[PDB]
């Protein structure tokens, strides 16, 4: 949950 | 010493900070002001369970059978905006959207929880913390005289933040820290460290010429700063102890709702 969050925010 | 290096250092702390100003509203500014008095916009102290319940008005329900679980997971989500922060502050930092995407990943996903809690550092002071969006103050003593094992969640976060707050840091060295948190070198699962370290090295230089320009008065602020990473880890690895308490925990766990809905703002 938390990478896929971050890996969103990344984008 | 004022030089073209020192001064790319200076341009970078002030890149850094307006980053950070840009990124996170609830600054250390803001949360002292609070803390010492100085916002006649004030927080409800809550101090014990009487208290708790005359300040239900005052802690809004945002929202596993497990308290503690629940509390956690409601945090963990609570905690994304903090961590989408986080991530954009991190966009900021020179070459970091450069690294490896895996890598810019795995830096943040260590990083935030330290961030998190340097950052919840700010609303602490020696008496509690603030809640509710600065609109409440929760007791240290209070939180520590809750039945366990919740009654052990925020003590080691209150002792650090004393030690952290001691420093004296303002936004402007937090915004240099923070950044020098997410490039560790030394994460699990790093592909390519090198670049990371060309990074941090540059955010290190610019910290050390920051704290020399911004605390005069403190010998060895660097190196006090970056011992406190030491005590950031230790505080993110202490929740999976916290966890194996909480699963071998048998005697109650249950806790006052506007409690739970308490912990949820908190990390
Ligand atoms: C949320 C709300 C309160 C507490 N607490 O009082 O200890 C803790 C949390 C929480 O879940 N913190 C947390 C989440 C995730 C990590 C992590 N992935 O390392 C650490 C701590």
């Amino acid at each position: 949950g938390l990478e896929d969050i971050i890996r969103k925010a990344l984008m | 010493q004022l030089n073209p290096e020192s001064a790319d250092l200076r341009a970078l702390a002030k890149h850094l900070y307006d980053s950070y100003i840009k990124s996170f509203p609830l600054t250390k500014a803001k949360a002292r002001a609070i803390l010492t008095g100085k916002t006649t916009d004030s927080p409800f102290v809550i101090y014990d369970m009487n208290s708790l319940m005359m300040g239900e008005d005052k802690i809004k329900f945002k929202h596993s059978k497990e308290v503690a679980i629940r509390i956690f997971q409601g945090c963990q989500f609570r905690s994304v905006e903090a961590v989408q922060e986080i991530t954009e502050y991190a966009k900021s930092i020179p070459g970091f959207v450069n690294l490896d995407l895996n890598d810019q990943v795995t830096l943040l996903k260590y990083g935030v929880h330290e961030i998190i809690y340097t950052m919840l550092a700010s609303l602490m002071n020696k008496d509690g913390v603030l809640i509710s969006e600065g609109q409440g103050f929760m007791t240290r003593e209070f939180l520590k005289s809750l039945r366990k094992p919740f009654g052990d969640f925020m003590e080691p976060k209150f002792e650090f933040a004393v030690k952290f707050n001691a420093l004296e840091l303002d936004d402007s060295d937090l915004a240099i820290f923070i950044a020098v948190i997410i490039l560790s070198g030394d994460r699990p699962g790093l592909l390519n460290v090198k670049p990371i370290e060309d990074i941090q090295d540059n955010l290190l230089q610019a910290l050390e010429l920051q704290l020399k320009l911004n605390h005069p008065e403190s010998s060895q602020l660097f190196a006090k700063l970056l011992q406190k990473m030491t005590d950031l880890r230790q505080i993110v690895t202490e929740h999976v102890q916290l966890l194996q308490v909480i699963k071998k925990t048998e005697t109650d766990m249950s806790l006052h709702p506007l409690l739970q809905e308490i912990y949820k703002d908190l990390y």
